[PDB]
């Protein structure tokens, strides 16, 4: 299968920050990733898909870049509402991973 | 297959003696033979002949007295009459034979089988 | 469109777990596909398989004869059996679609937490 | 009676036969020459086993020109040994008697004639014992060139003609062989033959000599007379030589053979010692002499000839077992690689895959079809000339027991275990339609390679032009290629292949209904271009009509090319040269 | 002198030659006897021809036993004749002469003694002609014959050893070749030869016959005095027969041989006969006498071996043009259908099936690479006993000259002609990328194909295996099936796949940095699902690493092969059986 | 997204006929491809070829060895140059786009007539 | 190639009926058909795009049907606002071709 | 090649005659020769024998007197004399041989090979 990993499994960063979330693949994507927030409690609601684009009911200071086997998500400014569980997840082959577990926490 | 002949040794000139020209494993009818005569010392020369279809012929040179011949098939042979005194003596006498068809037997070749008898004269 | 998770939350070990999601808002033979989705007790996720809108389902290697999700159309629900449970799958799954087109999970369920205790 | 005679015989092909004249009584007439000679091209002149177009001598039986149904009525054993290893001595002659003779006669007068056949000849130990193929052994060289001796013996002939019956045997059962052959003379039959290099163990029993040399008589008459006959012509025999041997340097000419006679007289070789027996007593002897002077059915043959085609091929099973288990492993190992097919993305790829390399397959096994009318080219000509059938029933008999049994059970065990192993169509009629098309590919395949070698002598020119052929029909296949990029002065040899229309046909039962993206309904419309997720949308894109005829016309055309090409094949097979 | 003797002889392969003895003096020894006896066997024998595990006697040169290079100074003429008829007589037994004798000496004394063989052998005529293979025609076969014979000539051996030099030939070139023998025996040297059916023309000239049956002998002395011999045992020879055969129906024991003589007296039949010789006078006259008593470097063998390999190759330009023409007719023909491969939703079906194609026929065309060590195998294996060379530069020297040169040059005639008719990445370094992957499967391939057939006599069973290997080769080459769905225990078996490890190159080579899709830009990303518009998407879906590492594995897994195999195809060639 | 046509309007026959069309509000070599189509004197319409984003053309069979198109990325432009002007081809030439993942061709130009009269 | 076609040429209809314009094919096309609608003086608009779909900008009254070789082009109700020509496009192979022409008039 | 042998024909009884066994093509020194009687009349019976290797051997039933043996090699033969009168007259002798080692003749065969001769007493 495709592993999917997250290297930083927790964050300590504060208020209007660029944060930077990186995970790679075992075998090659190509920019078949998706990106999850999950609030604590809640569904995991979906942030971008095709790892570049980005869905509506978002705003634009999410980003997502990367090509091959490692790919980057960037918040800009970061506020209080958008603490949470980022996952990034794979849809190349059959058997889907997801990725690990980047839970912010601001100070 | 092979070809033979027989004669003898006269003692006293001027008597009469027979040779033989007997052939075994083939017919002799389908062929014509031929005397010919050798001495320790002269050439090679011949008597006459015989014809598989008509009678006999003579060709000779200083022989044409009385030579007879006769061929007969029921014994498979030929023969050599001599009566004659023929101051040619003790002649090894080879005896020959030919296929032909045709006259003149002169013409033919004659080829040769074995050794020869040998005659005496006093 | 919209779903809505049901079934038990206390299963016995080494037996079999029921689940159902109603689905109410789109129809679920006509495009998409129907995915389970298990968040362990933790912080991770785990795809289990998924039903297409015909009936063709595909599965996990890791659930190796363990799951079967059976639909039906007159109640608009698809259903998850997962025989011989055990202890560890202590779970809180959720029913989510699959676009196909986009290729991403776009619409998900509220999801249960299922406890295996004697 | 029955004596043969034969005056100024002259034959053109390069004239390789001059004035030749014989007369041949009944006994054992014996022919010897150098290879090159006339020995054996004055046998089958004899013999109605040459073109009538260059004879221009006169031959006759009883002083009468020989009749239309000679050669149905005179005896002629072939040189190389043409029984069929597989069945037993007693069903080979069976077999000739049943169709050499008539049908008048019930079975048990055709079985006491075979019996008293291998009674008289001395084939009563091995009666029931097969002759032996390569692989298998069975009775030893002797017994097999007797049982070829009667097969032809069946008949009674009056006059049996035989092609150096010693060559190919050894020193001691030569004599055996030649020994019967004058044992059977001895009641009275003319047996005219050939001979190579003999011995005076045998030269003895001969009772007519012809000596040939290139085309020119040197001698004929007695046998016994011979010898004397060429010690007369200056030429002696040395003791403990072989006549035979004697002759025959003579002949060639050695100087360091035989030595000459001593000449009493009071072209190089051959025109002076032929001119010696034109001239001789023999020669007028013999030339006096010389101027004193179906029925079987259609049906009837076709049956056997199937019979003894489907013993032959159940009497070796190593031709037909060996491609039944490589076609079990094979459909075996293609379930194995391709289990459980799927409809995603490489479902297209599978199927596509699966379905062109069976069709390959089911062409390429054809290949090894030339086997059915070249290792059985000599025994069809025998038998065509003796009379045994005609061209039709031999076509028809080889046919329906040999090429349609073993062609039909490939498909048959290809079909039965990788469809269910792979899961194509989990319908009755696309079984039946799989099968029917991998029967069609394998028989026009099959009919092909007929219709190729269908009178070559050898394997290895047809085989190389068939392998050569099927490459080219594989590339228009389909799959390597799309048929609709062709240039339009090279798209029309597409329709030349044989593969293309049962890949299409199969592409076309298996692809009909199928989606291949998971959770997109592309059946009402496809939302996304350069998509393929419907599997209509693949047979659109390689050029296939998604209507039924679509479908039938392929197997159509198969049928068509099955025609055409056995009609070749007969055809060819019916202007073969028989001579 | 030179006189051979032996004593005691015993062989056990079954004992297949019981207790032997004599002594070949300088003349004309001949060996007679059935073909199931010792004739054979004891010849190869006398000569270091057979494993010496199970001889037991005790054989002398001179009254000494013989040295370990006896081999190597006693000619043997082999019965078939190994003469290769590409180059001709002064040419053959120039390189005879170029490897049996001594690198001290120049070429014009090597020069020399080829003129004064070729004179005393009389073979001034047809010295500088072919010999003639099986196309083209050259000398006769008493030349041929002939040629055989000088060629063991050239180190003046003081033994000459010949099985059988009649067989093969015509009555009128055996006297000759005989007389050959005898004459060169006149001067004193010991001629051992084996004969099989000879004639009383040749008989005479024998000085020492050996008669064998079934390992045991019958006779041994003086030739002419066997048939007295064997007149004195009660058998009588008939006027007209050839001693020879006289000898042989005794031997084999016919009943309608030769008659019996009469009877003065006051173990079926191979035992008296023996038990008869060995009380008689020749067995104690015999017995009292017999109780009286490397060189060229490994070049200069290598450049030798190359040389006759080239001048073969190019002596006949019927297998090199042939394959040549071919190749450039299918390149212009793929040419032609593959014209203008374009960028659209049937390029990537178009490009995959040229890049299968290819590499299919560049596997598929090395299967007739059999006829290397196969055709040669009798001839290379007198070549290796007789003192020659050995093994490893034999195997190179075949190596660098027919197969390197003939396999080089089909990949660059196809990747000149077919690639820009194409279109298929103009740039410098692909083109290059694919000839060198090309070159390296057609090596591959026949390195695979000389490990198989490396010491075997024919090629119908190398063939086959070899066709059913490369059909599972090409099963998982990565178009007919996707290799990413094979089974974990059965998808190891792709590793093992010539043709899959050429493909996978071809396809990185070919499909990296194009799109598939008119108006979509799809480098950025893709906005539909289920498209494959990029070529990188494609390799990856085929399981394919975009590194360059993934392309230039290949190449180190074909070159691996290529070792592995040619290692195998050495040590079979060196563990042959060489007797 | 927009789109101007340009070029001359009375080309003499037997010679070339050039057009030009400038696109604002999109770059050429993004994503789409650019179209040439020609409405006849009438209520007929024919596709003359396309020239992708990165610069493969793909010309109409009819137009045999007629037609060659050309693009400018600096100032965003292609240009059509059609060679041995015959009187019959007096249509109006429109640029339109091609949007590829639709296979639509959404936006078109203003066009222009282009007459061939001596 | 594929020639796209329409039989009828002309229709002859008034305000509020459904207008029903056929348009067949040669070669199979598979939903790939477009319709595009031309008024007297402009460049031709674009109606549909996949033959089922309907594009932005135009009433709900426009429907497309018709599956494997044959098309059709509804309309409900009418109004006097959709005067003009009406053109089958197929989009299915590199060459594509354009159908004739069914201009709509009122009486 | 062939084996004959040379007689006479005696006229008075009591002399002395001698009989040749010539033997030509093979050397007999390799063989051991017997000298063979039979009589139009009589029973087959030898006379004695010849060894290759020692001398001389005798097993005869009335015949002890005068008859001695003698192999010669160099004109390839060997001998038989008679001188007592030997009331056994007219006998055709044939002569055969055999080739072996070991002592004791009249154990051998003596395989024979031609026609005899004939004798003549008074």
């Amino acid at each position: 299968d495709i592993v999917l990993t997250q290297s930083p499994s927790s964050f300590s960063v504060s208020l209007g920050d660029r944060v930077t979330i990186s995970c790679k693949a075992s075998g090659y994507i190509l920019n078949r990733l998706a990106w999850y927030q999950q609030k604590p409690g809640n569904a995991p609601r979906l942030l971008i898909s095709g790892a570049t684009s980005l869905e509506t009911g978002f705003p634009s200071r999410f980003s997502g870049t990367g090509s091959g086997k490692d790919y980057t998500l960037s918040i800009s400014s970061l506020q209080t509402e958008d603490v949470g569980t980022y996952y990034c997840q794979q849809y190349w082959s059959t058997p889907w991973t997801f990725g690990g577990g980047t839970k912010l926490e601001i100070r | 297959v092979q070809l033979q002949e027989s004669g003898g040794g006269l003692v006293q000139p001027g008597g009469s003696l027979r040779l033989s020209c007997a052939a075994s494993g083939f017919t002799l009818g389908y062929y014509a033979v031929g005397w010919f005569r050798q001495a320790p010392g002269k050439e090679r020369e011949g008597v006459s002949c015989i014809s598989s279809s008509d009678g006999s012929t003579y060709y000779p040179d200083s022989v044409k007295g009385r030579f007879t011949i006769s061929r007969d098939n029921a014994k498979n042979t030929v023969y050599l009459q001599m009566n004659s005194l023929k101051p040619e003596d003790t002649a090894v006498y080879y005896c020959a034979t030919t296929v032909r068809i045709n006259n003149s037997c002169k013409e033919y070749q004659y080829h040769g089988w074995g050794q020869g008898t040998q005659v005496t004269v006093s | 469109v919209q779903l809505q998770e049901s079934g038990p939350g206390l299963v016995k070990p080494s037996q079999s777990l029921s689940l159902t999601c109603t689905v109410t808002g789109f129809s679920i033979t006509s495009d998409y596909a129907w995915n389970w989705i298990r968040q362990f007790p933790g912080k991770k996720l785990e795809w289990m398989g998924y039903i297409n809108f015909d009936g063709g389902t595909t599965y996990n290697p890791s659930l190796r004869g363990r799951i079967s999700i059976t639909r039906d159309t007159s109640k608009n629900q698809f259903f998850l059996q997962l025989r011989s449970v055990t202890p560890e799958d202590t779970a809180t799954y959720y029913c989510a679609t699959f676009y196909g087109a986009k290729g991403t999970l776009d619409y998900w369920g509220q999801g249960t937490s299922v406890t295996v205790s004697s | 009676g029955a004596v043969l005679s034969f005056h100024n015989i002259c034959y053109r092909v390069k004239e390789i036969l001059s004035n030749i004249n014989g007369i041949m009584k009944p006994g054992l007439n014996a022919i010897l020459g150098p290879t090159g000679g006339g020995k054996s091209s004055l046998l089958d002149v004899l013999a109605a086993r040459k073109d009538p177009s260059g004879l221009s001598g006169d031959v006759l039986i009883n002083g009468a020109p020989r009749p239309a149904n000679f050669k149905c009525n005179s005896g002629y054993v072939v040189q190389d040994d043409v029984v069929m290893g597989t069945l037993t001595v007693r069903e080979n002659l069976q077999f000739s008697a049943a169709l050499r003779l008539a049908t008048t006669m019930t079975n048990h007068e055709k079985n006491e004639r075979i019996n008293r056949v291998i009674q008289e000849l001395g084939l009563d130990k091995v009666a029931d014992s097969k002759v032996g193929t390569q692989f298998i052994r069975g009775v030893s060289g002797g017994e097999r060139k007797r049982t070829s001796i009667g097969m032809e013996l069946i008949t009674d002939p009056s006059i049996l003609f035989l092609d150096e019956p010693t060559t190919g045997l050894d020193s001691s059962t030569a004599n055996a062989v030649l020994l019967l052959l004058k044992r059977m003379s001895k009641q009275g039959r003319t047996i005219i033959f050939s001979i190579h290099q003999p011995r005076y163990s045998i030269f003895k029993l001969f009772d007519s000599l012809t000596l040939l040399a290139s085309g020119r008589l040197m001698f004929h008459g007695p046998a016994q007379e011979a010898l004397g006959y060429f010690e007369s012509a200056g030429y002696h025999c040395e003791a403990y030589n072989n006549p035979a041997d004697f002759f025959l340097d003579i002949i060639n000419g050695d100087s360091t053979a035989v030595a000459l006679n001593r000449e009493e007289d009071f072209k190089p070789l051959i025109e002076k010692l032929a001119e010696i027996y034109v001239n001789s007593s023999f020669y007028k002897e013999t030339k006096a002499e010389l101027h004193q002077l179906y029925t079987t059915s259609f049906c009837h043959q076709l049956r056997w000839v199937s019979k003894r085609s489907f013993k032959n091929l159940l009497g070796n099973p190593q031709a037909s077992i060996a491609q039944i288990i490589v076609t079990v492993v094979l459909g075996l190992v293609i379930g194995a690689i391709y289990f459980g097919l799927k409809n995603d993305s490489t479902g297209i790829q599978n199927r596509a895959g699966v379905l062109f390399f069976l069709t390959t397959n089911q062409c390429f096994s054809s290949v090894s079809a030339v086997e059915l009318f070249v290792v059985e080219k000599k025994l069809f000509i025998h038998e065509y000339i003796s009379g045994y059938y005609r061209v039709s029933s031999y076509f028809l008999g080889k046919l329906l027991s040999d090429l349609l049994p073993m062609r039909m059970l490939p498909s048959i065990i290809f079909t039965c275990i990788v469809y269910f192993m792979l899961g194509l169509k989990p319908k009755a009629d696309a079984f039946f339609v799989m099968m029917f098309t991998l029967m069609m590919v394998a028989y026009s395949a099959s009919s092909m390679a007929l219709a190729i070698a269908a009178g070559q002598s050898v394997v290895s020119v047809a085989t190389l032009l068939m392998t050569i052929c099927f490459v080219f029909m594989m590339i228009f296949s389909g799959l390597l290629v799309n048929l609709t990029t062709i240039a339009s002065w090279l798209s029309w040899l597409q329709y030349f292949s044989i593969p293309r229309y049962g890949f299409t046909a199969l592409q076309h039962n298996e692809f009909l209904g199928q989606n291949f993206c998971p959770g997109l309904n592309a059946t009402g419309n496809n939302p996304c271009n350069y998509a393929t997720c419907t599997g209509e949308e693949y047979l659109v894109k390689q050029g296939i009509d998604l209507s039924p005829w679509g479908l039938w016309k392929n197997h159509v055309a198969l049928a068509c090319m099955i025609v055409i090409f056995l009609t070749i094949a007969y055809l060819k097979l019916l202007f073969l040269k028989k001579y």
